[PDB]
């Protein structure tokens, strides 16, 4: 009971009825824009690989 | 004689290498400019 009682007293120092409205949405959208960027140059570098790949090969 | 004859294939392959290389170059430049392009304005 006693610890009951004071985390009611903590709730009622903390509590004020509002949404609360900070986030958190920018940055993940700049890193999933860089994560996407790698991923263009990844493919780019497989095709450059693949056409210097058969000139080598006659 | 002959000589014409054995020249010619080794101008035709150089030729050949020197097109395919072409192709990995214009390849290779468009891959820096859109790295160059998509890397400007990240900010």
């Amino acid at each position: 009971e006693a610890e009951l009682s004071a985390q009611i007293r903590y709730l009622t120092q903390v509590a004020t009825g509002q949404p609360h409205e900070g986030s958190s949405y920018s940055s993940r959208k700049d890193c999933q824009m860089a994560l996407k960027r790698v991923d263009y140059a990844r493919l780019k570098l497989s095709d450059v690989a693949r056409t210097c790949e058969q000139m080598l090969e006659n | 004689s002959e000589e014409r004859r054995e020249i010619a294939e080794v101008n035709k392959k150089l030729k050949q290498k020197n097109q395919q290389l072409k192709q990995i170059m214009d390849q290779l430049r468009n891959l820096i400019w859109d790295i160059n392009a998509m890397l400007a304005m990240r900010n």
